[PDB]
């Protein structure tokens, strides 16, 4: 005689980030 | 010697019998080294400016795969910039490159090719 | 003793005989036999593809073993196949209890056991099981690719489709399954010639299975469409070409019907380059009908052109020829693809467009724009594969073609022209295609077309207000002088065609006096042509 | 006695002949007995690539240990195994957490294993780590050291590099006409 | 019940004995104390390059007090090594 309570959850993934790198050009 | 006799064909023909392979030969074009800021273009010199991140024209063919022939498409034009750096593969079998590495040649198989032989054998 | 009721049995159906004639495979069990004796790095597994008899491989291994030829460590081994539809571990238990006291005896067989990985493992180090299993490659990797903690229990064999003729001639044992319904004779001609009508609904498919499965969908449209007691290999033909056919298309063998004029809807769209015209069609006729080579996309050359010669109109006219689609095409603009970053987008966004359709030709217009590492994936393309990916879901490129049309020495005639084209194939680009070609540009015979196409254009965007033209030749080559201009192209002149003719037409039209159902006809000036 | 159950013992398996023999390299287990027992700084991590004998070193390392020649601070205690590949957000560290119960209530010097440690890393055992009741003895790869416990490491002055590089063909046909007689064993000819 | 579960505690494993016998660094200990005893905003941080004893500094502290070297309102405070891992 008891129940079920569908409990709750919590997500988390991060992103990345570039760097140009430039060119001295000569 | 002439053209179209079978000329790069003998370094095929050998390419297999010893290396084992078809894709074994690197050939390059000296027909662009007439300038002589160019000259560097085969090995690509510092850090930091236009060519780092594609490296060396002849040096990044033989940084992986040790074991090439190396063909010179008209060595008979290009500057004597080349020379002397053609040279010192032969003097010792080393070449510092561009990032700062050092590479073996002396296991390798050097082949220079001109178109001469028109009149006289 | 208690398994039965959560597993099968493969040692009292092979002594009652309920098995299928196992033909070939003889190299598998082979190899079976071999590394299952084996003291370290045994008891191996068998990937294949989904749907090709694995199942059937064990079956016959099962049948040479109560036949009896095997080695010592193979004595008869009473094997049990595991159900997988019956499970989370609180019967698991006594599923592994029958295997405790077993002496290697009641090894098991698991079917796709990446679904298996804390319960097993310390018994797969023991030495008491074997567990041979089957899973398929791209799965076999993405569970236990990363996970090396037991990669070295498990050995990969692998099993593809047989030969085309074994596949054929193995369907002699088929002549009594599957038709219950209405027994039609299935035919020898259309047996034999049923498999090789196989890439006529799709080529994604695979040899085995596939049969019987064209097999069976044929007899269902046949018998489906009559309600004869006989089939036909005509007849089968068209019943397969039912679901992906127009009216069934371009039914039998048909380079008569489309293939031999391949020109008149291409010349009519893009005027000149004859010579392009002889050698394309003969470059088709040899590729595209299976005489090039084993599994390349056989469609590889590359011919030249300056602006304005239509380098990308030529392209487009040919799309809705080859496979009679606006979607029978795929070019790439390669403008973010110039380091080894761009590299790792692709391998993707060509991938799942080909997978969608199989269906495409490749258009690689310019070559300056190209960063140097996409060219060793694309030579991995000819001759060595169809193409790898990501995640490992391959695509085979059979009915793609790899077109090149670069202005790359434009000044050259002959000499230069091809020095510098030669110089900018890394490896292999060369001798792997075919013949380069030379555009034939903007010439005086060959402009009046070009006008003809433009000026029915215009009349498709006027017909809706119903007002149409008549044009006269006086001015269909009185624009033939500001519309020559071999360097830039016929750009100026689709620019013109709107210049001079538009505005007045603009500035007559808004202000009423143009009224609906009239006509306009040309009038020619020198500099203007008014109305 | 209680959780002993979600990992593997390499000294219970020694009095049943289940190792192989270690045949050669009688150095890296004078190296990494001389590590293990220091006072700080301790608890070495083997090196070298794959398919090399780390295991075999462990494994000779426990067969010396049981038969009795190690110094007389490493003497008579256990070397238990540990597990990776069953553990994979969340419930690898409870999992961990699990784990470290019976280490802590050992109360001795029983010494754990891990194989590939770049895998698990950071901030869940260093105050552990720290206090001296465990001896993490790993094993791993050297770009993979380089990869994972140089750049995310945060507590590198706390482990060990003992090279193990390759042993050449001349020791190699010593070592396989040593491991001769256990394929003598199963077919036998 | 809760910080008996989720801590040490440096002060009673300092009765046993199980520390180390510190030395030195006169004018930092006094530099830490004197700001642990203010009214408000009372917390410091030792900031170093890694390995010239950054955690001697607090087991000092810790022998300080269970020894009776301290100022006044510093009697028998308990010091507690908590963890986030
Ligand atoms: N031989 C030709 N047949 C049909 N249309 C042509 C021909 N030559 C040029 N055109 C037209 O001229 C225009 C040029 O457009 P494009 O096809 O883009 O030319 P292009 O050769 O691709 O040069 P770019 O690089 O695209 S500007 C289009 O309207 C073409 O239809
Ligand atoms: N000195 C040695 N004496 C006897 N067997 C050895 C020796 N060195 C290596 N082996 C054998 O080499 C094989 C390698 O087994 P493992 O040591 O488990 O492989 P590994 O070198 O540890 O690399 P991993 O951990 O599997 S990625 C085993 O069969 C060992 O018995
Ligand atoms: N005054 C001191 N008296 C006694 N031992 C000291 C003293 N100063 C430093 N040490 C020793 O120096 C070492 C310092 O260790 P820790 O302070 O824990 O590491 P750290 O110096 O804080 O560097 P990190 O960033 O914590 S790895 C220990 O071995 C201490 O015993
Ligand atoms: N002696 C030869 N043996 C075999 N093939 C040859 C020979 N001479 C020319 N060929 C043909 O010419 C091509 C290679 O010519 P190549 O050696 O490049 O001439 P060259 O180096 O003088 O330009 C091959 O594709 C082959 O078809
Ligand atoms: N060599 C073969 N001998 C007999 N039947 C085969 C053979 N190869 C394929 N088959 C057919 O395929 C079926 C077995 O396929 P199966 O092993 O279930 O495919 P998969 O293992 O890929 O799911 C059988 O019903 C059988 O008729």
């Amino acid at each position: 005689a008891a129940a079920a309570a569908a409990a709750a959850a919590a997500a988390a993934a991060a992103a990345a980030a570039a760097a140009a790198a430039a060119a001295a050009a000569a | 010697g002439p053209t179209g006799v079978g000329k790069t064909e003998l370094a095929k023909a050998l390419a297999d019998f010893l290396f084992d392979d078809e894709r074994a030969m690197v050939r390059i074009d000296m027909s662009e080294y007439g300038e002589k800021h160019t000259v560097a273009r085969l090995i690509g010199a510092p850090p930091g400016y236009v060519g780092y991140e594609a490296g060396g024209q002849l040096t990044e063919a033989v940084r992986r795969r040790p074991y090439t022939v190396v063909l010179f498409d008209e060595i008979e034009k290009a500057h004597p910039d080349v020379f002397d750096v053609l040279l010192q593969v032969l003097d010792e079998g080393r070449l510092t490159d561009g990032h700062g590495r050092t590479v073996d040649f002396r296991n390798t198989i050097l082949i220079l090719t001109s178109n001469l032989g028109s009149g006289g054998s | 003793q208690a398994l039965q009721k959560y597993s099968t049995d493969l040692t009292a159906r092979a002594r009652e005989g309920k098995l299928d004639p196992v033909i070939g495979r003889d190299n598998e069990i082979r190899r079976v036999v071999q590394v299952l004796s084996r003291r370290t790095k045994n008891n191996p597994v068998l990937i294949g593809e989904p749907g090709v008899g694995k199942t059937a491989i064990v079956e016959g291994l099962a049948q040479r073993i109560v036949a009896g030829d095997v080695p010592e460590s193979l004595r008869d081994k009473t094997i049990v196949a595991l159900d997988l539809g019956s499970m989370f571990e609180e019967r698991l238990k006594a599923v592994l209890d029958d295997i405790k006291n077993s002496a290697g005896q009641i090894i098991t067989f698991i079917d796709e056991l990446h679904t298996i990985v804390n319960m097993i493992k310390p018994m797969l180090a023991r030495g008491e099981l074997r567990l041979v299993g089957a899973t398929t490659l791209d799965e076999y990797r993405k569970h236990i690719e990363k996970d090396a903690a037991l990669e070295r229990r498990f050995q990969q064999v692998y099993v593809g489709e047989p030969s085309v003729e074994d596949t054929i001639g193995i369907l002699r044992g088929l002549k009594d399954r599957y038709e219950v319904h209405h027994g039609v004779r299935i035919t020898d001609s259309a047996l034999v010639a049923a498999a090789t009508l196989s890439d006529r609904y799709i080529t994604a498919r695979f040899l085995p299975d596939k049969a019987i499965d064209l097999v069976d969908e044929a007899a269902s449209r046949l018998r489906m469409e009559i309600d004869k007691e006989e089939v036909g290999p005509d007849d089968i033909a068209d019943v397969v070409s039912a679901w992906t056919g127009i009216p069934a298309g371009r039914l039998l063998e048909g380079e008569t019907a489309k293939l031999l004029r391949m020109e008149d809807e291409l010349g009519k769209r893009v005027i000149g380059q004859k010579a392009a015209v002889t050698a394309v069609s003969d470059a088709v006729r040899r590729s595209r009908a299976g005489v090039s080579d084993p599994n390349r996309p056989t469609g590889a050359f590359m011919f030249l052109g300056p602006t304005g010669v239509g380098k990308t109109e030529l392209a487009k006219a040919l799309a809705d020829f080859l496979f009679d689609d606006e979607r029978a095409m795929v070019r790439i603009d390669m403008s973010e693809y110039g380091e080894k970053h761009t590299v790792a987008r692709l391998i993707g966004q060509l991938t799942e467009a080909v997978r969608r359709r199989p269906y495409t030709v490749v258009l690689f217009d310019e070559i300056e724009k190209a960063h140097p590492d996409v060219f060793d994936v694309l030579l991995q393309v000819l001759d060595e594969g169809r193409l790898t990916d990501g995640h490992g879901r391959t695509v085979d490129f059979r009915n793609t073609i790899l077109i090149l049309t670069s202005n790359l020495g434009s000044g050259g005639s002959a000499e230069q022209v091809l020095a510098a084209v030669r110089a900018t194939f890394k490896p292999e680009f060369i001798n792997r295609l075919d013949d380069v070609l030379i555009f034939e540009g903007l010439n005086p015979e060959e402009l009046v077309r070009i006008v003809d196409i433009q000026l029915a254009q215009l009349g498709k965007r006027l017909a809706q207000r119903r007002l149409q033209l008549q044009v006269s030749l006086p001015a269909k080559r009185w624009l033939a002088q500001r519309g020559f201009d071999p360097v830039y192209g016929a750009r100026p002149l689709r620019r013109l065609v709107q210049q001079a003719i538009g505005d007045q037409l603009a500035k007559m039209l808004l202000a009423g006096q143009v009224h609906d159902g009239d006509t306009v006809p040309v009038n020619v000036s020198p500099d203007a042509d008014s109305l | 006695q209680a959780l002993q159950k979600y990992s593997t013992d390499l000294t219970a398996r020694a009095r049943e002949g289940k190792l192989d023999p270690v045949i050669g390299r009688d150095n890296e287990i004078r190296r990494v007995v001389q590590v293990l027992s220091r006072r700080t700084k301790n608890n070495p991590v083997l090196i070298g690539e794959p398919g090399v004998g780390k295991t075999a070193i462990v494994e000779g390392l426990a067969q010396r240990i049981v038969a009795g020649d190690v110094p007389e601070s490493l003497r008579d205690k256990t070397i238990v195994a540990l597990d990776l590949g069953s553990m994979v957000r969340g419930e690898f560290e409870e999992r961990l957490k699990a784990v470290l119960d019976d280490i802590k209530n050992s109360a001795g010097q029983i010494i754990t294993f891990i194989d590939e440690l770049h895998t698990i890393v950071g901030n869940m055992i260093k105050p552990m780590l720290a206090r001296g009741e465990l001896r993490l003895v790993g094993a791993t790869t050297l770009d993979e050291y380089r990869k994972h416990i140089e750049k995310d490491a945060a507590l590198e002055r706390r482990f060990q590099q003992v090279y193990v590089g390759e042993p050449s063909v001349e020791d190699t046909i010593g070592i396989l006409r040593g491991l001769k007689d256990r394929y003598e064993v199963h077919h036998g000819v």
